[PDB]
């Protein structure tokens, strides 16, 4: 019976990721942590656009699921890149404490929106390479994965040794360590979701299980909006 | 301000030359610049356009593909390097200065030419020509084959004056404003497709061929201008 | 230095004043006779608005 | 929809904001400062000593870089004492450099005073204030001599003891250094009486001598930097 | 006998007093207690200008209600086209601490001043075709808060050196000064028919001038700081706006004060005060971030701009009433109509 609820509150998560496009983006000023906010507030919509409508479909029946081709494929991307800016925020909050005057003054101000493109525009194009390699084939093209893994790794390491960097900071300088933390909480599901994807076929019982996990997919998309705002505002 | 042209001549046909102009006395880079020309005999012809920043050049259909024009702001001095020379293309090559705000005068300043010689918003000034004696109200007339009157509220006619001898000096800008410089005595006015310049009390030392040139859209057509002699 | 104060408030005290009703008169009179003429009072059609 | 004359415009716009882009990543890169004292108060050596080593005009200017970093040091003259006009200009000073002659003892109170007046100023409530107690060559040899004792014009001086805390390691007299860290806690007061975001009180003892004011100046604007970047980001 | 200059004075003052209560019978609010509200002002935003870099200090409309000065303390003189947001120029200051613009009735100079206690008037037809500093007038002893045209040749400045001043801008001499203020003089505002001006000045009190003659005529007294002065389009009424949440309006021809626009919800205070054409309409900006609209005849607030997200340092209505234009301590201007 949770199909029914899950569907509200992914709804729910786009009341929000939406208004927190208008906040963040049209309502108060740019900040260099604003641009990185609004393209992981923009890529959550989207993952809940795409959602939402298959479960429209769905519900309608009108059927056809090239959608889910698409779901499923660029969902390696809500990944590189949402751990990608991720890391990328975080980067940037441990250069605004130890480079002050480089951030406020000397920093360009387009270096977030080039930063954001980047991590995009290397992280799709590494997604849509998953997504031809896992499902349709080529025979060594398999160390991609190994590639998005290390990559994928990577970047979760840098995020962690920089929040951990800024809180070992802030401590020699409760909701303080939630705001200097505020993104290693978002940035866990992201690893805890490519690590079940990968993962699955090891002890593969998700027939069973996706109308519930899905319950807490949907919940991540809702909650996620008062993180943006808790950590942008 | 100055504004001097150099590198016309002889040139055989099929060659290529480059006209260079300097301008000394104003600020060069924050002003369009245009490059007119007059045939041997005939009216004025515009040429080409390279808007301050270098931003938007256009050319003429007479002249496209075969002219580049260009402008070094540092060293304050446009370049026109025209390349497969006809015979078509011989005539006195002015540069025009040009600036474009609220409330601006386009076509303000006017150099004193090269001349080269190789071995469509139509407009109409019927009156070739105006028998006149000093001291009487003159009329010039012309007409358009599309009316001026942009949706803005201003119509985008100019009326110049040649001197015999001399570059054409700017006389009203956009149909009713009067130049800098130039006595009152000169008025436009009109409506969209039929203009009139008014002199009243003609003195000599404004006789010479009078043209009236668009400006609502390129390329920027001239007329035949009528010519005032005393 | 204080001569200067009691020649400009001689000057400032001898002064023909009319009574407040006559000038709140005038005011008001004013506000009337230009009242369509500000497009901030009664807003002008869109048709006639640059803005 | 435009004619050829307004599309020339608008281009003209477009270049006009270019350069005002230029100029904004200047004005950026800039860092204001406002430099307050009074006429005995050692203020106009400090901008010779920042300029040499880094009319009836009203606002005098002072470009000095230290370590990259380009800085306006702005002094008004030519005004007069009532300062609550002028000083809303100041909003967006990085710092307001407050110079304090601590040699005199007389005039000290008013100085007192007027950087209460700083402080507590509902436009200046988000500029850090640093602080130069100037002119201590004379204060070491005013306090050496014994002709002039502060509890003549601090009554609290003779109930005061310097605190466990960082003497000057160079050889000091024990009380001069009373004397200097009283006159330091004096402001360091005023300071924390009511504190907000930005707005932080950077005390420090300088002479005219000195060659090392820039760098401390350089110094606290880089930690005010850093506390608008733990604010206005929300690390803290 | 400073005891007895103070004592003749003291009587003067109390004749004065006595005088302007004689002719007090009926109050402002009586006569407008019949004529209908205006009823809710709802202006809306219509152009918003996004040039400047820093907070904006001043601005004044052209003669021809379209273009408009704007002065920054980012060093900037922009002059903008309203209709279309072009910027037409962008005058780089000598001084970046610039208080007060002015453009000239003719559109052919516009005027700068600030802390540099220099008033720079700006020649913009000129044949080279970039703005040059045509004068620098420097006879000031104190900041300069207002500077406003007469003709192209004359100008009057208002500083902090409690002294007002006309200008002869040719010649680069004060031709006159006035100088009964005892503090700081903020505002100024200039009668229809340029032959007197109202000034306001720390002093709590606003003072009318003679231009061609060089006295003070009347004296009108506020409880604080007057930021904001402006003539009613009559000339016989002018409007104050003051550092006390209030807006005052006066009358020459009376010598008092009229009305007073206040609210108990206001506490800020007013940076800028105009009038709409018809003068029934009194805009103020505020401290609050908002300008207030008030009836100028009934006492009563019309509306609120609310648009800005830092203080409202100019206010300015163009000579047709077009539109408004509020300038903030953001870099922006707002069109409202
Ligand atoms: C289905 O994978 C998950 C399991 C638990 C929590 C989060 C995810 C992934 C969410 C998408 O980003």
């Amino acid at each position: 019976t949770l199909f029914l609820a899950t569907v509200l509150v992914s709804l729910c998560g786009l009341v929000g990721n939406g208004t927190v496009i208008w906040l963040l983006g049209f309502r108060i000023k740019r900040n260099p942590f604003s641009v990185y906010i609004l393209n992981l507030a923009g890529a959550d919509f989207a993952f809940l656009f795409c959602k939402s409508v298959r479960f429209l479909l769905l519900v309608l029946n009108r059927s056809v699921a090239v959608l889910n081709v698409l779901i499923r494929g660029v969902t390696f991307s809500s990944y590189l890149g949402g751990l990608s800016l991720l890391m990328a925020v975080s980067v940037e909050r441990c250069l605004s404490v130890l480079f002050p005057i480089w951030y406020r003054c000397r920093r360009l101000a387009q270096l977030s929106a080039i930063a954001c493109a980047l991590i995009w525009g290397l992280s799709l194009c590494m997604g849509i390479l998953v997504f031809l390699c896992v499902h349709f084939v080529d025979f060594l093209c398999d160390v991609v994965n190994l590639v998005y893994n290390g990559m994928f790794f990577l970047t979760f390491l840098v995020l962690c040794a920089s929040s951990l960097a800024l809180l070992i900071w802030v401590q020699c300088f409760r909701i303080v360590l939630l705001t200097v933390l505020a993104f290693l909480v978002l940035g866990l599901p992201l690893g805890a979701g490519l690590l079940a994807d990968r993962l699955s076929p090891s002890l593969p019982c998700f027939d069973i299980l996706l109308p519930i996990l899905h319950l807490l997919s949907a919940l991540n998309s809702g909650v996620n909006p008062l993180i943006y705002f808790f950590m942008g505002r | 301000v100055q504004l001097v042209e150099s590198g016309g001549g002889l040139v055989q046909p099929g060659g290529s030359r480059k006209l260079s102009c300097s301008a000394s006395g104003f600020a060069f880079s924050s002003f369009g610049m245009h490059w007119v020309r007059q045939a041997p005999e005939k009216g004025l012809e515009w040429v080409a356009y390279i808007s301050s920043g270098s931003g938007t050049i256009y050319y003429a259909d007479t002249v496209k593909g075969r002219f580049t024009i260009s402008r070094d702001d540092p060293k304050n001095t446009l370049f026109l390097q025209m390349t497969s020379l006809r015979s078509e293309d011989t005539a006195m090559y002015y540069c025009v200065r040009s600036i474009y705000y609220y409330g601006s005068s386009p076509f303000d300043f006017w150099g004193q030419g090269t001349t080269l010689t190789v071995s469509d918003i139509v407009m109409t000034q019927a009156t070739s020509s105006v028998p006149v004696t000093p001291g009487e109200s003159v009329s010039i007339s012309c007409r358009s084959s599309k009316s001026l009157l942009h949706s803005n509220g201003n119509t985008y006619l100019y009326w110049f004056l040649q001197r015999p001898g001399q570059s054409p000096q700017l006389l009203i800008y956009r149909m009713s404003n009067l130049a800098s410089g130039v006595p009152d005595r000169f008025s436009g006015s009109g409506s969209g497709t039929a203009f009139t310049l008014t002199i009243s009390r003609l003195e000599a030392e404004d006789v010479g061929v009078y043209y009236c040139m668009q400006h609502l859209e390129y390329p920027l057509t001239f007329g035949a201008g009528t010519k005032l002699e005393l | 230095q204080a001569r200067k104060l009691v020649e400009q408030l001689k000057m400032e005290a001898n002064i023909d004043r009319i009574k407040v009703s006559k000038a709140a008169a005038d005011l008001m009179a004013y506000c009337e006779a230009h009242a369509k003429e500000d497009p901030l009072l009664t807003p002008v059609p869109a048709s006639e608005n640059p803005f | 929809t435009l004619s050829a004359e307004d599309k020339a415009a608008v281009e003209r716009s477009k270049m006009i904001e270019k350069q005002l882009q230029k100029d904004k990543q200047v004005y950026r890169r800039t860092l204001r400062l406002l430099l307050l004292g009074a006429d005995n108060s050692g203020k106009s050596t400090i901008v010779k000593q920042m300029r040499i080593y880094h009319k009836t005009s009203g606002i005098f200017e002072t470009k000095f870089q230290v370590d990259k970093v380009n800085f306006h040091m702005f002094d008004v003259g030519a005004q007069r004492d009532e300062r609550r006009k002028w000083i809303q200009c100041f909003n967006d000073v990085t710092a307001i450099i407050f110079v304090v002659d601590s040699s005199d003892y007389n005039r000290l109170q008013e100085a007192l005073n007027d950087f209460k007046s700083i402080w507590n100023n509902r436009w200046l409530r988000t500029i850090s204030v640093i602080l130069f107690l100037n002119k201590q060559d004379l204060l070491a040899e005013k306090v050496l001599a014994g002709k002039s004792k502060i509890e003549d014009y601090f009554p609290e001086f003779a109930r005061y003891t310097t605190p466990e805390d960082a003497t000057p390691e160079p050889g000091e007299d024990p009380r001069v250094t009373r004397a200097k860290y009283f006159i330091r806690k004096e402001f360091v007061d005023i300071s924390t009486a009511s504190g907000d975001g930005r707005h932080i009180c950077y005390p420090h003892f300088t002479c005219s001598v000195d060659t090392e004011n820039a760098r401390r100046i350089f110094n606290d604007c880089k930690d005010i930097i850093l506390q608008m970047n733990l604010r206005e980001y929300n690390l803290v | 006998e400073l005891d007895q200059l103070r004592q003749e004075a003291e009587q003067l003052k109390n004749q004065i007093r006595d005088a302007r209560k004689a002719c007090a019978d009926a109050t402002l609010s009586q006569i407008t207690n019949n004529i209908d509200p205006v009823g809710r002002i709802q202006m809306r935003t219509r152009r918003t200008l996004r040039g400047h870099l820093a907070k904006i200090y001043a601005m004044h409309w052209g003669t021809d209600s379209r273009l408009l000065v704007s002065a920054s303390q980012d060093g900037k003189l922009i002059i903008w086209d309203s209709y279309t947001t072009n910027k037409v120029h962008a005058i780089p200051l000598r001084s970046s601490w610039v208080m007060t613009c002015a453009y000239a009735p003719s559109g052919n100079y516009v005027a700068c001043g600030g802390l540099d206690n220099i008033c720079s008037i700006y020649n913009l037809k000129t044949r080279e075709g970039n703005v040059r500093v045509s004068r620098e007038l420097a006879g000031h002893t104190g900041y300069l808060s207002c500077c406003r045209f007469l003709d192209d040749n004359q100008i009057v400045t208002s500083s902090g050196d409690t002294t007002c001043a006309l200008w002869d801008i040719e010649t680069g001499q004060q031709t006159t000064t006035f100088t009964g203020h005892t503090g700081d003089v903020m505002s100024l505002s200039l009668a229809p028919d340029t032959r007197l001006f109202v000034s306001g000045a720390c002093d709590a009190s606003a003072k009318l001038w003679d231009v061609r003659e060089g006295m003070c005529r009347q004296t009108f007294t506020h409880e604080s700081d007057i930021n904001a002065i402006c003539f009613f389009p009559n000339g016989n009424a002018f409007a104050t706006g003051s550092d006390d949440a209030t807006c005052r309006l006066f009358d020459l021809r009376a010598d008092q004060e009229l009305m007073t626009y206040s609210h108990d919800n206001i506490i800020c205070g007013i940076t800028s005060v105009s009038f709409s054409k018809s003068g029934r309409l009194l805009l103020a900006g505020y401290d609050d971030f908002n300008c207030n609209v008030w009836d100028a005849l009934k006492a009563d607030r019309a509306g609120v701009l609310a648009g800005h997200d830092n203080r409202v340092s100019c206010l300015g209505v163009t000579d047709d009433g077009m539109a408004v234009a509020t300038g903030s301590w953001d870099s922006f201007l707002k069109i409202w109509n």
